[PDB]
């Protein structure tokens, strides 16, 4: 039965997984992020090393 | 006249003890039958590993022949005297009784005396004995209600020696030498230990006086509960066997009356029944019930949430009711020499005195719907069962769920 055994396993992989996100967002936030687009868009100039997301 | 005073005519048991220990212990009746029986406080409980099946087997061969007469004379003798000779043996207590003609008292004492003072031990009675058991136990194996019970026993107590079967196993059974049992009855067989209880039409100064003469020769002088599970699957068997329990308080105990009338208190099942199987220091409260494989955890629902609303919601005309069942059981069952003798032995080798029927139907009295409730949360409320299941056991809840619903969540 999935209720009294895999819910806790569960529930410990979404505490695993809030610490993660929130480690991420409260210590480095802008790890996974780019730099280039805290600047306004500028239909007139391509950045010089334009990436999609990772 | 009333229920009282009906009790209050009851005759009283009359209890002598001897110079070597024996406890002698009648009711005197009108019957122009009787039955006498010596009941011995040794089981399975006080057998270790090596000599597991050591009573049983004693129980098999007391009847198959003693010094002074052999085997097939003592059964002559009690066929010609028209009597009955049993024996049985639990896990707390033994018993060879014989229920016989009142005019036939004397000889059947002597005769108790012959299977347990000098009981012979024949060899060839002994191998004889050795393939019975053998087949005897294979035999068993088919009732699977005894083996629910075996699995819950043996669950439940686990490295206790409370849960070890009575029967023993086949290894133990197959190398259980003579000497093992000669040193069994010479540990366990002996006076204060034992109580001769006779019943019907017997007067005590006769038996007194049969029990110095024939049973005065015998010589002068941690249990725990492991709320685990056991289930054996075999899907071929038509329908499911369940056993769960928890803890109980062991015969020296007031809660018991309590425990008896909330069970009596207690359909989906083909065949559910609840029991109050007390010992010593311990005890299993519970209930066995029969089940379809589609079916088992709608029954596991319907009596734990039966055990929950005794337990918090126990309201006053169904304990009036349980009450009411309850001594209408113990009346009934006192009916008919051999239960009463059995009553007295027991009751002796247990509560000691005899505890009669006026003061049982005062402690029922006493009992309340607050008593019971409080007690059934004292006793059932979120205890750690022990479950035993004979398959084929699929849909029977896992331990954890079972635990989990042995709490509500609304109380």
């Amino acid at each position: 039965t999935f209720h009294p055994y895999y819910t806790i396993k569960d529930a410990l992989g979404l505490l695993l997984f809030l610490l993660s996100l929130m480690t991420l967002t409260l210590f480095s936030p802008d790890l996974l992020g780019d730099p280039d687009n805290y600047t306004l868009a500028n239909p007139l100039n391509t950045p010089p090393h334009i990436k999609p997301e990772w | 006249a009333t229920f009282a005073q009906a009790l209050q005519f009851v005759p009283e048991t009359q209890v002598s003890l001897l110079d070597n220990g024996l406890r002698v212990a009648s009711e005197q009746s009108s019957q122009p039958t009787c039955t006498v029986g010596v009941w011995i406080d040794v089981g399975s409980r006080f057998e270790t590993e090596k000599n597991n099946g050591a009573g049983y087997f004693l129980e098999h061969l007391a009847f198959k022949g003693t010094k002074n007469r052999p085997g097939s004379a003592l059964e002559k003798e009690v066929e010609s005297m028209g009597a009955h000779l049993n024996a049985y043996s639990t896990r707390e207590h033994t018993a060879y009784y014989i229920k016989a003609l009142s005019k036939d008292l004397p000889k059947a004492v002597e005769l108790l005396g012959d299977i347990v003072q000098n009981c012979s031990l024949e060899d060839s009675q002994i191998e004889k004995e050795r393939d019975v058991i053998l087949r005897e136990m294979q035999e068993n194996d088919a009732s699977m209600r005894d083996v629910v019970f075996n699995y819950l026993h043996a669950t439940a107590f686990q490295g206790t020696p409370l849960a070890q079967a009575v029967e023993g196993p086949s290894e133990n059974v197959r190398k259980l030498s003579r000497a093992d049992l000669t040193e069994y009855l010479s540990t366990h067989y002996k006076a204060p230990r034992m109580v001769l209880a006779a019943a019907g039409g017997v007067e005590h100064q006769q038996l007194l006086d049969l029990a110095q003469k024939h049973l005065g020769g015998i010589p002068w002088t941690p249990c725990r509960f492991t709320g685990s599970e056991i289930r054996h699957r075999d899907d071929a068997l038509p329908f499911a066997h369940v056993a769960i329990a928890v803890e109980g308080p062991g015969w020296a105990s007031p809660d018991n009356v309590a425990l008896q009338v909330a069970n009596a208190i207690i359909k989906l099942c083909q065949s559910f029944q609840t029991f109050s199987i007390c010992y010593a220091e311990t005890g299993l409260l519970g209930a066995h019930f029969v089940c379809d494989r589609m079916k088992i955890d709608d029954m596991m629902f319907v009596l734990q949430g039966q055990w929950m609303r005794l337990c918090t919601s126990a309201t006053e005309s169904e304990v009036a009711r349980g009450k009411n069942i309850l001594r209408n059981a113990l009346v009934s069952h006192l009916d008919g020499t051999t239960p009463v003798c059995e009553d007295i032995g027991r009751s002796l080798l247990t509560y000691g005195r005899r505890i009669p029927l006026a003061e049982w139907e005062s402690r029922i009295a006493e009992v309340d719907a607050s008593v019971v409730r409080e007690i059934c949360s004292k006793y059932i409320y979120d205890q750690c069962p022990a479950v035993a299941g004979y398959g084929p056991i699929e849909q029977l809840p896992d331990y954890n769920r079972i635990r989990s619903g042995m709490f509500w969540l609304r109380f």
